């Protein structure tokens, strides 16, 4: 409320068109979370970060400015948030997720662009989001198109170090994300104040493994028959992951996993046996885009892992430990280059990460889900949807922006790929 | 006694099935109001035992087993032509391919993209706006069928509004727009597998000139039904039966 | 005896001047026929000294000095409101943004992108056939407008439909049509700069909702021609007087 | 007949290959042929147009019965030196046909450039004599649609693909200079010729003599009256990219020799009223002559193309070395002063703009970008807004390979042409 409403304030909130876009979001979170039955009991912690989303962590983040610490904003999985985390700054990840600030993003940047990049630039424009208002600097990356372009618009409006990614995983691209980041390295001691060392950065690789590795205990328990949670819960977790504080989101996951061992072992789920089981595969869903989750699940599927960066590419890689700076860098390197995200050619690892979870996960059907305009997943999938039908693995392409209301046809191609697998 | 109802985005249609194994049939404008459609359709129908729902419609109407349009259809036309394996729906907001066999199971279907979404209500609207007073064999044989774009319909109207602009004979438009629906409809229905022989229905169907322009691009032989209209309704009142 | 002819891709009008300063107007539809639409709206006249055609069909109409609307759209709306810079035209397939000096010469301008094409026309065939017969007073006071997709009209149709398929109000989705249609005017008009006043004109200003929302949006002073549809016209008929 | 028979050897889809080409003399015979005042020298173009799948086609086919290769290519980047100081060819396979589009969406997306879509339906449908010709596709990771065709067009013809940067800093001219020296090794392993100091320098000689001749053509049309429309040196860049470099220098010299005449006599094709058109974006293959057309329609004269198919192609030339090492370098060098939009930031691009601006005394800039070029449209608003700063009017327009969106762009056009003169 009031208390809010002043932080608000001193960080240049548009008040009112703010308002505005919170306004329907508590009815959605009731019609898709909170009315939906035999949801784990620690699934309150994160209802509760929804209720305050703009709150708590907000104060929490200003107050770490307060004390001279910063706050960088990512929109990629590649950035690497132990580096930033050595040395008490904070990192979060701001990838879009709203239509509501669509057509502000158009002002700069094309009608056709995927909606992420549309709507996180709208968002800084309109002034509407209190994290990108908190945020010191945002560590951008040249991966797509529009991303790397909107880069160099989005530097007239806040700080933007650009790392550059390589296209391709070779021992010269491996050795050239190295100096890359290093280089980030350099750029985050200089904006902090903060030396690296082998204590700091070994506690803030430490942090960002705990968390990757509650992720990954809970992907790992939706192996069970029947499902213990339903998959937009687990989308939910996962997108908050970019957000919250790591230690506390950890812990909390963590607490989750506890429950849903104890229903795994009196046989209990939240779906019957014979529903069908479903992978997602493609771009990252970032809150609130709940859409495709909530239409799979309203029609008795259950979807049980995201091949998505959020999602499994966010969370299965760790870093191996290293006595020193140097040392620890290269394996930060290392970790971020395991992610097969298309943006790299040939990128043969992430067909064979859909058909490992496919056996994984048992399951019945793989949904490919990527953004309208998102050109390195709607190309590539081509020949995800290949090869899959080759291996006679069922497989349906779907296609979305962020508006809500496209209901009618994704449901009715969803539902009729149900009824096929059934 | 077992009924299949159909509520389309443009129309909506009934199918009763009596005991014997007879059926008849209904079709009325949805008008954006499937409920009422449905109601209407449902009026004096007698003791119906069971009922199966599609279409867009099915998410409101508040009785009936719900079933998708694509297994509907996929039943629907296996009781006309058990022997053709793929199926061409066009309706007024989509397109579909469906294979099925040899029991009228799907066994993989695609509709269409986002900005392919409306060809049927596109080509309703434009022959109204500049069509009706053309004989049907005057398209087939037209000599200057224009190019019109295949993206979607808002390049289409666009290509069309310049082209009349600038006094392109309305029959040559018109041949064009089918020429082009034609062309995109048969790189469509190949996307399950080449068919030996296609099945092309719903109402998109019912015009002569885009099936003969459609057969000619695909080089196999179209077969439609006496009523392309009604046939997912027909699956949906045997599912209903079956059940 | 100073025509000005505005032949667009939904309407067509015509402007006349007298010496005296004066002038009618006059408006049909132009039925994608521009040629016979013009000579329609020049019988019975009387003879003209200097005629300017603008709009879609200038160049097959084949009479008169050859102008482009955007520029007699600013001409046109220079008389009317000398002392407003930005001009918004919505019509049926285009909408233009226009800024204008002191003495009404186009100093920038922008039309709509491809995906853009279309909003009016998709507003007049959805208005008709969703029904709209509550008062503009009922648009907006509608507290629950749903947002609709602003890309272009095939993804708008798509959500109308599903929308109205889960029985969602058609008065909700009639404001949220226009209410999104004003945001993305709103934003289109502030291409060339961010008007302190802007001038809202085309068949478009016709829609007392749109107004509404767009100044809304807009957040500054909006001010709409008496006649919205023959400022185009106007601007050609001046400059069929001035040359 | 000798062509048809060469075509089935290529393995063309013969009918196919008639209906995509059943309309072109028609159009060519519109917007080249039939219009007024162009140079005599223009008559070889025409005449290559003309047999478009003839006499070139024959030549690479028995370059390769030879035993050289055929290398196809869709980005300035590749280094055409390295594959002609081998005695191999070079051909530049861009799409700019609507004809293929359908075709290449069979296997990529709708929502893809043209470009990119149209290139992979000549394939695909195997319409294309010069890809059928082709022994290997040279690919390269600017784009994002490009990049990830590669992967699909691989199974179709083999794809080498180079690694271009996305920045150019120290660390960026290294990693190149890298892929070049890869390549090289790549095209003497499939040509077996190995580079020397000889064959390498003849190569560039021999492709800095092609780049110099459409210097030389660029620069004479800063004259007023412009000595020549727009739409034919867009035509002569276009065949630039698989014509026979030496005699194709030959013929453009030749040209320039006869503008040079006209210059001299203050001879034009427009009237000095006309407002001068510079057109800024991407590339404009063969046949995609739409743009220019209208410009030059409305009265306008098209007098430079800041362009990968114009300027982009042929400002920078390859400085000379004295050995092979030092020549590599220098061709990588050369290839990444190439200010393409897929590079993070391209401050020169914006700096090329406004040069060619004052040296062609420019009335209004066009910027023309395919429909779904990411890279292009997004660079678009920064360079709009700096063209703003600056007081150079500007026009954004994007468009596909249909035709019949010309009433759209006809009035956008001429409304402009009618505010800046
Ligand atoms: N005489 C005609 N009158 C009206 N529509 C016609 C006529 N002939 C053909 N059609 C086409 O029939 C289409 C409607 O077919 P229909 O199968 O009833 O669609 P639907 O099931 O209501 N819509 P959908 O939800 O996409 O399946 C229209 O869009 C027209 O293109
Ligand atoms: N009562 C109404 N009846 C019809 N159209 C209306 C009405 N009220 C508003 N309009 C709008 O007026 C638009 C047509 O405006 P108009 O300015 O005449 O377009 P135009 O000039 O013919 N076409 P354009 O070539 O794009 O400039 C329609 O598309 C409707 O959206
Ligand atoms: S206007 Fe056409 S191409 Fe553009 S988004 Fe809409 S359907 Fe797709
Ligand atoms: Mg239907
Ligand atoms: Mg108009
Ligand atoms: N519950
Ligand atoms: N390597
Ligand atoms: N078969
Ligand atoms: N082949
Ligand atoms: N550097």
């Amino acid at each position: 409320g009031m208390d809010n409403r002043e932080l608000w304030k001193v960080l240049n909130v548009d008040l009112e068109k703010h308002d505005e876009f919170l306004a329907p979001v508590p009815a959605v979170y009731r019609e898709l979370f909170l009315n939906r039955p035999n949801r784990p009991r620690a699934m309150a912690y994160f209802d509760a970060v929804v209720g305050d989303i703009h709150g708590i962590r907000v104060h929490e983040l200003y107050n770490l400015k307060q004390e001279g610490k910063k706050v960088f904003a990512t929109f990629c999985v590649y950035v690497p948030e132990e580096i930033i985390n050595a040395t008490g700054s904070a990192c979060i990840g701001l990838c879009g997720g709203a239509q509501y600030t669509v057509p502000a993003g158009e002002t700069v940047l094309p009608r056709n662009l995927c909606p992420l990049i549309k709507s996180a630039m709208g968002f800084k424009i309109e002034r509407i989001c209190p994290y990108f208002q908190v945020a010191d600097y945002v560590v951008g990356e040249t991966t797509c198109d529009g991303k790397k372009k909107a880069w160099e618009i989005l530097n007239e409006y806040i700080p933007v170090y650009v790392m550059e990614l390589p296209q391709k995983k070779e021992e010269r691209d491996r050795k050239f994300w190295e100096e890359e980041i290093k280089d980030f390295a350099q750029f985050v001691e200089e904006k902090t104040g903060v030396k690296l060392n082998a204590e700091n950065l070994r506690a803030g690789i430490e942090k960002i493994n705990k968390k990757r590795k509650a992720l990954k205990r809970l992907s790992d328990l939706r192996k069970h028959n029947p499902a213990p949670i339903h998959g937009l819960d687990v989308l939910l977790i996962n997108q908050l992951a970019f957000f919250d504080d790591p230690e506390r989101f950890a812990t909390k996951v963590n607490e989750l996993c506890d429950e849903l061992e104890e229903r795994v072992a009196k046989g209990e789920g939240v779906v019957s046996k014979d529903a069908p089981r479903i992978l997602i595969t493609g771009t990252p869903q970032p809150i609130p885009h709940w859409k495709i989750h909530a239409l799979i699940e309203g029609a008795g599927g259950v979807v049980v892992g995201e091949e998505t960066c959020i999602g499994e590419r966010y969370f299965k890689d760790l870093v191996e430990p290293a006595a020193d700076v140097e040392g620890m860098l290269k394996n930060i390197a290392a970790r971020s280059l395991k992610v097969n995200c298309a943006c790299f050619t040939p990128n043969t690892g992430r067909l064979e990460d859909i058909l490992s979870m496919v056996q994984k996960l048992q399951v019945d059907g793989v949904i490919h889900y990527s953004l309208q305009f998102c050109q390195p997943y709607g190309v590539e999938s081509y020949l995800v949807g290949r090869e899959l039908e080759r291996r006679n693995i069922p497989f349906l392409k779907l296609e979305s922006d962020f508006s809500e209301e496209d209901q009618g046809q994704l449901k009715t191609r969803i539902e009729a790929f149900l009824e096929m697998i059934k | 006694m077992f009924a299949g109802l159909d509520l389309g985005s443009t129309n909506s249609k009934l199918v009763i099935i009596k005991e014997d194994g007879s059926y008849t049939f209904k079709v009325v404008p949805t008008r954006y109001e499937p409920v009422k459609a449905g109601e209407l359709l449902l009026k004096n129908t007698g003791e119906i035992r069971n009922l199966v729902v599609t279409g867009y419609g099915r998410v409101a109407f508040n009785r009936g087993k719900v079933v998708t349009e694509i297994t509907c259809q996929a039943r629907g036309c296996h009781e006309l032509f058990p022997e053709v394996d793929y199926i061409l729906d066009l309706g007024g907001q989509d397109a579909k391919i469906i294979k099925k066999d040899g029991q009228g199971r799907v066994v993989n279907f695609l509709m269409n993209d986002k900005c392919a979404a409306g060809t049927g209500r596109f080509l309703e609207i434009i022959l109204t706006a500049i069509g009706d007073d053309y004989r049907d064999e005057d398209l087939i044989n037209e000599e200057n069928a224009v190019p019109i774009n295949s993206m979607c319909t808002v390049f289409a109207e666009s290509e069309v509004i310049s082209l009349l602009a600038r006094g392109t004979s309305k029959r040559a438009v018109i041949a064009g727009l089918f020429k082009t629906t034609a062309k995109r409809l048969a790189k469509f229905a190949e996307s399950l597998g080449k068919p030996r022989k296609l099945i092309f229905t719903g109402g998109g169907a019912k015009y002569p000139a885009l099936r003969l322009f459609l057969q000619k691009e695909m080089g196999v032989e179209v077969v439609v039904p006496p009523e392309p209209s009604v046939t997912a309704a027909l699956g949906a009142a045997l599912i209903a039966r079956e059940t």
